[PDB]
Order: C-alpha cells, then sequence, then structure tokens
C-alpha cells in the first residue's frame, strides 16, 4: 500500500 | 418484463453494493480495532483539521503552528473535505476522538460508491448509454491507488480528486451537447442556463477539494485551442463552446473568490489568488476564443486575406502573444510553467516516498508493466484498446466529445508516468475506455441480441459469438476483482505500538492541558514563517522522522519538528537542522546543534528508522544517492559449510551459498545518532535518556515463548534460522530480526576494536528518549590515567535491560562526563545499578538526583591516588 510515506518497509 | 428502460439502474445499484462489500466490510476489521484506525498518514492530519474546525465552527484555519515545529506551516487541505467531515461530525455529535474518526472512516468509502455516477455521467455525455453501464460498474472495482484511498478509513483528498475531476469533464461535456446547434437566444434561458453554471460548480468543487486543482482550466482550454485550430478537421460547435466555457469559468471563480485569501503569495497549492487568475483569465480567453470564431463566422479572415487556415493561425499566433503579453506578473508564470516540474522527480531524497515513484518502472530503471495490472488489473490493456480505437473512430466521426476525452486521457496518462500516485487519475481513464471496448464487442458477438433475448425481443443470435463475448468479460472483470477483494481486506495507519506509544506520550509529558486547549486555538494566518513562531507558552519539540509528525500531532497532540509534508526534513550538506540532519548525525555534537535550534525536548524512533527506513534518512541528509551508500556495506550468507560468513562484494560469497537479503550497515551507521539512539538504546550519548519503549514487534513477541531473550545464543540461532527460512524465498528477515542482525554484525565486525559490546537480544518497536542538560560529575584523577569510563544498568517499562556507557578522556588531571539517567525519576526506564565511575584503578558509585539532570548541576567526585 503506497501513501504518503517512507517505502520500501 | 419491467427492465424496459430500467435495467441501467439495476447494474447501478448491483455495482454500488460491490462497491460497499470492497470499500466497507472488506477492511471492518482493519478500521475498527483496537482503536478506530485512521487510514496512511494524511487522513489523521484532516482528523486534526476537522476536530478544531468542529470546535470554532463555522471558522477554519489556513496556518498550524502546531507542525513544523517551531515554525509552523500553512495548510493546504481543502475546505471540501475539511468542512464535509465536519459537518458530519456535528449531525452524528461526534466532535472530537475516536468517536470523531468513526465517522470519517465512512466519507472515503462513500465517495467511492458514490464515483459511479459521475463516470456514468461523462461516459454517456461522450460515447453512449450502454457503454455508460459498464464504466459504472468497471469503475466499481477497479482497484490500485484508486480503491485504497477510497478505502474506510482513509478520509484523505484524493477520492475527492478524481470524482470532481470527472464531474467537471462529464458536467462540461454535458453543457456542451445541450447547448450545440442552438441560437443564443435558446441557450440564455433558464433551463439552457443551469448546464454551465452546474458545470462550473463542480470546477470549483474540484478546486476547494484541491488547491492544485485548477489544472481543469488548461485541459479545458486545450479542448478549444485544438477544436480551433482544426476547424475544418473535427466537427464542433466552436461558438457555443465558447460560452459554454466563458460561464462555467465564471461561475467556478465566484465558487473559488471566498477562499482565494488565505496565502500570502502566489501558489499552486495552497489557497490562494493565483487559482483565482487562472480561472478568472480562463474566462477571458474562452471569451477570446468568442470573437475569434464570431470573426471567422462573418468571414473576417477572408477578407483581411489568409484563407480558411488563417481563423487556425491567429489562435496559435495569440497562443503565443495571449501568454506572452501575460509577463505583466512574472510570479504568475513562474507558478504556471511550474506543472512541468511535478511529474519529474530527480530529487532522490523525494523518490524515497512510496506514492511518488514513476509508474512504468522499477527501483532499478527498467520499464516494466507490473504495477499496470497491481493498479488497474486487466482494465490497463483493455483501457488502451478503447483508447486506440477511440483515436481510429474519431478520425472517422470526428466527435468532439471524443476528441476531449482522448486530450484528458492522454493528459492523465503523462501524470501517470510521473508519478504512481495519479494512478487516481487513470483509473477513471481505463474504466470508461474498457466500457467503449467491452461494448464494442457485446454488440458484435451478439451478447447485447441475447440479453433483450432473453425477455421481450428476437433476434439473430449466435451462441458462439455470446459464449465468447462472455469469455472475454470474464478477463476483462475477473482478474480485476481479484485483486480489488485482496487489496481491500487491509487497511493501513498506525500499528498498537506507535498508537500506544504516543497517547503515553500526550499523557505523560509535560503541559499536556495546554497543548490540549492550543489545539484547538483558531491560529491566526501569517504573513511569514521564516522565523520561529511566537507561541503563547512556553513549548517544545518532538522530533522523528517525517513519516511520524500526523500521527505525533493528532495522537499524543505534542509539536513534531517534521510532517507528512516533507516539511522540517532538513539536510547535512548545508547545515539545515533537521529530521535528517539529526538521525544521521556522526557526534553529539553535531546533534546537538541540530536539536537546539529547533528546541528539541524528545526524540521518537521506531525500529523501521533503524533498519529499512534508514537508507532514505541518509539519502535527505547527504542529498546524493550513491553518496547513501557509504552507510551500507556488505551481506550475511549461509554457505554450503552450515555456517554462516560475511562478505564486502556479493563475488566473495561462495557458491551454493544462501544470501541474507538484507544489506548490513556499514562502520560508519553504527556512530550516527540512529544507532545509537535506537540499536544502542542510547548508550554513548550524555544528554538523552530513554524514558519509554513500547512493546516488541509482534513476531519477537510471538518468539519469547519459547525464546530467553536473555539468553543471547538462543536469539541468534532464533534470527539465524528465520533470515535463512525467508531468504529461501527470497524475502528480507522481520524487522526485530534486522535489528538483531544488524548488532550481530556490529560484534563480529567493530566491536573489538572498541570493547563496547551491544546485547543480541531485540528490542521494542517504538522508542522514546527525553533531551537532557545532564548531571555534569567532574572531579580529579591519579597521575598516569587517560581514559575514565561510566557504568550503569538500565531497565526498561518491558523489563528489558541495557548497558548505559560512556568515556572521555582525562584533561589537566581531571575527567568531566554529564549523565542523563536519574535515581528518583517518575518515568518508566529508571536505573537499577548506580553509576559505577572508573578511573585507571580507582572506582566509585554515585546515584543522582532527578533535579540534578533537569538543571546541570555540577558534582565533585575524585578518583585519586597518591602513588
Ligand atoms: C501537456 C500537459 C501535461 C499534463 C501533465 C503534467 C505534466 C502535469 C500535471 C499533473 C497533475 C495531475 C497535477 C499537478 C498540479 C500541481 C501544480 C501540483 C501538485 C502537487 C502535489 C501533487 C500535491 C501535494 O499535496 P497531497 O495531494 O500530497 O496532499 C497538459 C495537456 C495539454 C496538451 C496540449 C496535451 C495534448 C496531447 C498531445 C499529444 C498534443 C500536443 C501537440 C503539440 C503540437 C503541442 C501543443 C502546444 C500548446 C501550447 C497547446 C495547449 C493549449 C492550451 C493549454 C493553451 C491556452 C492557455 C494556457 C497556457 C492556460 C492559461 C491560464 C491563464 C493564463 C489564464
Ligand atoms: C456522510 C458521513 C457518514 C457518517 C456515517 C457514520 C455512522 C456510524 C459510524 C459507526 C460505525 C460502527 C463502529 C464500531 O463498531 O465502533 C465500536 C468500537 O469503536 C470499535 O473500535
Ligand atoms: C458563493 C460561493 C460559496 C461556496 C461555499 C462552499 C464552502 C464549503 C463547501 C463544503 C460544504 C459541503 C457541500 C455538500 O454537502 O455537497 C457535496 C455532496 O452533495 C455531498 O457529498
Ligand atoms: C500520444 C502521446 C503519448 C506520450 C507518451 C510520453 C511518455 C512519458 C512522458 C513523461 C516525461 C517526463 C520527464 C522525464 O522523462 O524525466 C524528467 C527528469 O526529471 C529530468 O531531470
Ligand atoms: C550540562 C552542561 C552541558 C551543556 C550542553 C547543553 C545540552 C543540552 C541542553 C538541553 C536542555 C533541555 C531543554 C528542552 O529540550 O526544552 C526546552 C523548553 O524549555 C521545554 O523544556
Ligand atoms: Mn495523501
Amino acid at each position: 500500500a503506497p501513501y504518503a510515506v517512507t517505502a520500501s518497509c | 418484463s419491467w427492465f424496459k428502460k430500467y435495467w441501467h439502474l439495476s447494474v447501478l445499484v448491483i455495482a454500488a453494493l460491490i462497491s460497499v462489500k470492497l470499500r466497507i466490510l472488506n477492511p471492518w476489521n482493519s478500521v475498527f480495532t483496537w482503536t478506530v484506525r485512521l487510514g496512511g498518514n494524511d487522513p489523521w492530519y484532516y482528523y486534526r483539521l476537522i476536530e478544531n474546525t468542529i470546535h470554532n465552527f463555522p471558522h477554519r484555519i489556513w496556518f498550524d503552528p502546531f507542525t513544523y515545529y517551531p515554525y509552523g506551516s500553512y495548510t493546504h487541505f481543502g475546505p471540501f473535505l475539511v468542512y464535509l467531515g465536519s459537518i458530519a461530525g456535528i449531525i452524528f455529535s461526534a466532535t472530537s476522538g475516536e468517536s470523531l474518526r468513526a465517522v470519517l472512516a465512512f466519507i472515503p468509502a462513500i465517495g467511492g460508491v458514490l464515483a459511479i455516477l459521475p463516470v456514468y455521467l461523462l461516459t454517456r455525455e461522450v460515447f453512449d448509454k450502454r457503454a455508460a453501464v459498464i464504466a459504472a460498474f468497471l469503475i466499481a472495482i477497479v482497484p490500485g491507488q484508486f480503491l485504497q484511498r477510497s478505502i474506510l478509513g482513509f478520509n484523505d483528498h484524493h477520492i475527492w480528486e478524481a470524482f470532481w475531476q470527472v464531474s467537471a469533464l462529464g458536467t462540461f461535456l454535458l453543457a456542451y451537447n445541450r447547448w450545440k446547434g442552438h441560437d443564443l437566444s435558446h441557450n440564455l434561458t433558464a433551463r439552457q442556463m443551469a448546464y454551465p453554471v452546474i458545470a462550473g460548480i463542480t470546477i470549483g468543487l474540484y478546486v476547494l477539494s484541491w488547491g492544485a486543482g485548477f489544472i481543469i482550466a488548461p485541459i479545458i482550454l486545450a479542448f478549444m485551442f485544438f477544436a480551433f485550430v482544426l476547424a475544418g478537421f473535427v466537427n464542433a460547435d466552436r461558438k457555443n463552446l465558447s460560452l459554454v466555457a466563458v460561464v462555467t469559468f465564471a461561475v467556478s471563480a465566484l465558487i473559488y473568490l471566498p477562499f482565494a485569501f488565505n496565502y500570502p503569495g502566489f501558489s499552486t497549492i495552497f489557497y490562494s489568488p493565483f487559482q483565482l487568475l487562472v480561472l478568472l483569465g480562463s474566462a477571458v480567453i474562452a471569451a477570446a476564443f468568442y470573437q475569434i470564431e464570431k470573426w471567422n463566422d462573418v468571414g473576417f479572415f477572408e477578407r483581411v486575406g489568409l484563407g480558411r487556415k488563417g481563423m487556425p493561425l491567429a489562435v496559435i499566433v495569440l497562443t503565443a502573444l495571449i501568454m506572452g503579453l501575460f509577463f505583466v506578473i512574472s510570479p504568475d508564470f513562474a507558478r504556471n510553467l511550474l506543472s512541468v516540474v511535478r511529474v519529474v522527480q530527480p530529487k532522490g531524497g523525494a523518490l524515497t516516498i512510496a506514492e511518488v515513484y514513476p509508474f512504468f518502472f522499477t527501483h532499478n530503471g527498467e520499464f516494466t508493466l507490473t504495477n499496470a495490472v497491481l493498479h488497474f488489473g486487466a482494465l490497463f490493456f483493455f483501457g488502451m484498446a478503447g483508447i486506440l480505437y477511440s483515436a481510429y473512430r474519431f478520425l472517422k466521426r470526428r466527435s468532439f466529445p471524443e476528441m476531449a476525452l482522448l486530450i484528458w486521457a492522454i493528459a492523465m496518462f503523462i501524470a501517470l508516468w510521473g508519478q504512481n500516485r495519479f494512478a487516481y487519475y487513470f483509473a477513471a481513464v481505463s474504466a470508461v475506455y474498457s466500457a467503449l471496448a467491452l461494448s464494442v464487442v457485446f454488440d458484435k458477438l451478439h451478447l447485447y441480441r441475447a440479453l433483450e433475448n432473453a425477455i421481450g425481443a428476437r433476434n439473430k443470435l449466435s451462441y458462439f459469438r455470446v459464449a465468447f463475448a462472455l469469455l472475454i468479460a470474464l478477463a476483462a472483470i475477473y482478474p480485476t476483482y481479484i485483486l480489488a477483494d485482496a487489496q481491500s481486506s487491509y487497511a493501513g495507519g498506525p500499528n498498537k505500538q506507535w498508537y500506544d506509544a504516543l497517547t503515553w506520550m500526550r499523557e505523560n509529558t509535560p503541559d499536556g492541558e495546554k497543548y490540549d486547549e492550543y489545539y484547538l486555538q483558531l491560529y491566526p494566518t501569517p504573513q511569514s514563517n521564516k522565523e520561529p513562531f511566537s507561541y503563547p507558552f512556553e513549548t517544545y519539540g518532538v522530533i522523528s522522522w517525517w513519516d511520524y509528525g500526523h500521527w505525533i500531532e493528532a495522537v499524543a497532540h505534542r509539536m513534531p519538528i517534521a510532517n507528512p509534508f516533507q516539511a522540517g526534513i532538513g539536510n547535512k550538506y548545508n547545515n539545515v537542522p533537521g529530521a535528517s540532519s539529526f538521525f544521521t548525525a556522526e557526534n553529539e555534537s553535531y546533534a546537538e546543534f541540530v536539536a537546539e535550534k529547533l528546541n528539541v525536548k524528545y526524540v521518537v524512533s521506531d525500529i523501521e528508522m533503524e533498519t529499512c527506513k534508514y537508507y532514505a534518512m541518509a539519502v535527505w541528509a547527504e542529498g546524493d544517492l550513491p553518496l547513501a551508500e557509504k552507510y551500507y556495506g556488505g551481506y550475511f550468507y549461509y554457505s554450503p559449510t552450515g555456517t554462516f560468513g560475511y562478505a564486502n562484494s556479493q563475488w566473495d560469497i561462495p557458491l551454493n551459498s544462501i544470501i541474507i537479503p538484507l544489506r548490513i550497515p556499514s562502520e560508519l551507521y553504527y556512530s550516527t545518532m540512529e544507532a545509537k539512539l535506537h540499536l544502542f538504546d542510547g548508550s554513548g550519548l550524555s544528554h538523552y535518556r530513554m524514558i519509554y519503549e513500547s512493546d516488541y514487534p509482534a513476531e519477537w513477541k510471538s518468539y519469547s515463548s519459547q525464546v530467553n531473550l536473555n539468553n543471547e545464543s538462543q536469539v541468534l540461532q532464533t534470527a539465524l534460522y528465520e533470515a535463512v527460512m525467508r531468504a529461501r524465498y527470497g524475502v528480507s528477515p522481520t524487522m526485530g530480526t534486522q535489528e538483531v542482525l544488524y548488532k550481530y554484525a556490529y560484534t563480529q565486525l567493530y566491536e573489538k576494536k572498541m570493547g563496547i559490546p551491544v546485547k543480541i537480544a531485540p528490542s521494542g518497536y517504538v522508542k522514546i528518549f527525553e533531551r537532557v542538560k545532564g548531571a555534569v560529575v567532574t572531579g580529579k584523577v591519579s597521575a598516569n590515567v587517560t581514559e575514565v569510563s561510566v557504568n550503569a544498568t538500565i531497565k526498561t517499562n518491558q523489563n528489558r535491560t541495557f548497558e548505559y556507557w560512556q568515556t572521555v578522556e582525562v584533561k589537566n588531571g581531571t575527567y568531566t562526563v554529564v549523565l542523563p539517567y536519574s535515581h528518583n525519576s517518575d518515568y518508566p526506564v529508571k536505573p537499577i545499578t548506580p553509576y559505577h565511575i572508573k578511573a585507571g584503578n580507582v572506582v566509585k558509585e554515585i546515584t543522582i538526583y532527578e533535579s540534578q539532570v533537569q538543571n546541570g548541576e555540577i558534582i565533585q567526585l575524585d578518583l585519586e591516588l597518591a602513588l
């Protein structure tokens, strides 16, 4: 779920 | 039967129910748990604005001194969603807290279901009536960013972007359809004037949900520009199209006017007079197209002597002139032309955001159609065939609405290429054009006949063609709903460890009642925020990674340094104090520079910032991405010999070995503030003490039922067992295991050179530290020692314990250590031993009062022998 947050976790 | 002229509503109802099952029932258990979980991050900031607006109804803030401490940030969130949730909360008598979030959670889901209507309208006004029914059904099952940002609990404005943009295009093209072929006296009636007025209101509501919604005006102007220069090409009532646009943009400017002066300058996202000029200026440009057609009508371009081509050419020269002569305000150009930077992101630091990465591309720089499946399902490929066919049909029919829809399609595809988020815009594109595709085949394969042959008709129906029309309906709908059913079963937001830690912060840090009152104040809109904000009481800052700023403000009611507006990040290359330059600080003296400038009193760090998110923080602080792998090294491997090794390069790893897909950090990492804080539990720091830590990662909390977390060997075997088990499937180990592996690598690579060990045990997910002046323990020392060490055992609220060490060099026969912990503190993380202070062969033990820690009292403690 890609949202307004840092990626790849 | 009775479905005569009435099936078209029978499908819409069925489509709405499918939308409800996906949007409300599927993520129900993820939103309504131990608390009401609003998804993501930004829905939590809307929740902040809404409960402030409810308290000061009908008024609303346009500047927030809480976030972006200590400067405050202007609020770009639109008045539509803010006032919608505010009124919805009052109607259901839910003005704050968990009860307000339960009401706000349904707003995004309702918007997702209601999107069936504007999708039907736009498709009917362009194509036919049957296709509009497919598009309504297809928009009820399309997955990706559209479904995820319109799910239960994700109360963000992205669904209302898509709802009002499609509504604007549908109502505009409906107005053109109702106005075309009629003279002006007929279009001036109240019945006819209602169509462009409605189109103008939908455009205004689009901008009132998203400050960058002014982009709908150049898209609509692009409709008229290409319809004019192609007058012999395309067939369109250009004179009535120009008049519809004039009424549409004038009304939209009137709708936007009462919100136009809430920002002290031109802006493309903040509610400023820039958007008012785009809408008003679009009305006069459309009015200029009125003369060019009224002149072409009488034959002005032949009397001057340019030809029928003259009317296109004068459009082109004025398109160049009327922009060129708009140099009367160069700030307008700077912000207008700024849109081309939106779909480009060489920032790199911005790239580390999960929602901005370009579509069609992997994190390795190669083309891929993989996100097209994961975000649209079969609708993407069915959508391309509908787009290519629409282009084919436009070259034959030369219908203007079909042309304008294509322009909308190609513009949204460029935005989709730029950032993967704008898939919420392209979702209605594939749904509309796949509906065009499926409608073509359903007629040519006699399914439209068999449907009416099923009740009340006679047709020549080929069941072979019908069976294939059913078979490709399969291919369009089944794999699309499969991804939508899976993606809607979970909802994002903070985990219990983050929520519990933040609620604890709200109730265990000072001035919680002043922050609660200031949280609901109607802040004045300042002319600038370059200086620190003048707060009405003594405030402090909470520093963390920018991801958690909205959680900090809405749940802990504390002022964060950085926020999901990518504010307060800072960097090291320019010495800009922020989150990145603090957590990547290579010594405590630099972190104190950043912390003092930002008035930081509290630090919140989670295991994400420690492991997989640390790379982003090094990218922001350093600016250059290849300059960021300096914080990283090689990998662990499970070799065929049954042993675990480590290699700097991938070529040093033996054959048939099994490579833990986790890049081990370099030595520079273990010297930075994030490592010293989360992975060393604050050891080695003189101005920071751990005051609270949350529960373990869920996996290790489960592991502890059979693993002794006080047995370094048992933890090690468990972490290595999991890492190989998941490396076998090319999956990284769990976060709690990544921390253990990080600690093991430090003990095998960089520990023996120094002597300070780290316990291999795991730790809590979220950790809170308090910034401390520090009790200064200074004293005399013997003749021949150059180093003094301090020893103390700290125990956390999770019964976990660790060692706090600190070493200083002796100068002028004197040592000086500064200690952050005290032995009479109220915090749930206390020392359980005194400070053991060594000076060669002399040892002494000291206990420190909390008053000496707050005020930084000097304590004299000599460790001297005669000798
Ligand atoms: C070219 C376009 C690109 C759009 C995509 C893009 C690059 C950016 C937009 C992305 C987007 C959806 C939003 C960005 C908005 C902004 C500013 C900020 C957003 C920030 C962030 C997203 C939000 C953060 O907040 P959060 O949401 O996280 O809370 C637009 C469509 C126009 C076209 C002509 C394309 C058609 C296609 C083809 C193949 C033909 C081209 C052939 C050609 C031969 C070239 C033709 C050349 C032209 C100049 C004709 C254009 C006509 C017309 C537009 C001019 C009239 C007057 C204009 C200037 C406006 C007037 C305004 C004022 C002054 C009154
Ligand atoms: C247009 C605005 C839509 C308003 C709709 C709001 C109506 C009802 C919301 C209540 C839903 C039930 C939630 C629930 O089970 O709460 C129990 C514990 O809170 C679980 O955490
Ligand atoms: C003269 C111009 C004044 C414009 C004032 C508008 C200010 C705020 C708009 C928010 C009010 C909610 C609108 C509303 O309920 O209608 C939207 C769907 O019908 C319901 O989802
Ligand atoms: C029918 C027309 C189809 C047009 C297809 C064009 C596809 C993609 C265009 C997007 C280009 C955006 C700019 C870009 O490539 O990178 C910009 C760097 O950031 C420069 O530093
Ligand atoms: C003890 C001698 C060492 C000198 C270096 C000073 C380093 C750190 C001092 C931090 C003091 C804490 C103040 C703070 O964070 O909040 C400021 C608002 O007054 C609310 O407390
Ligand atoms: Mn958002």
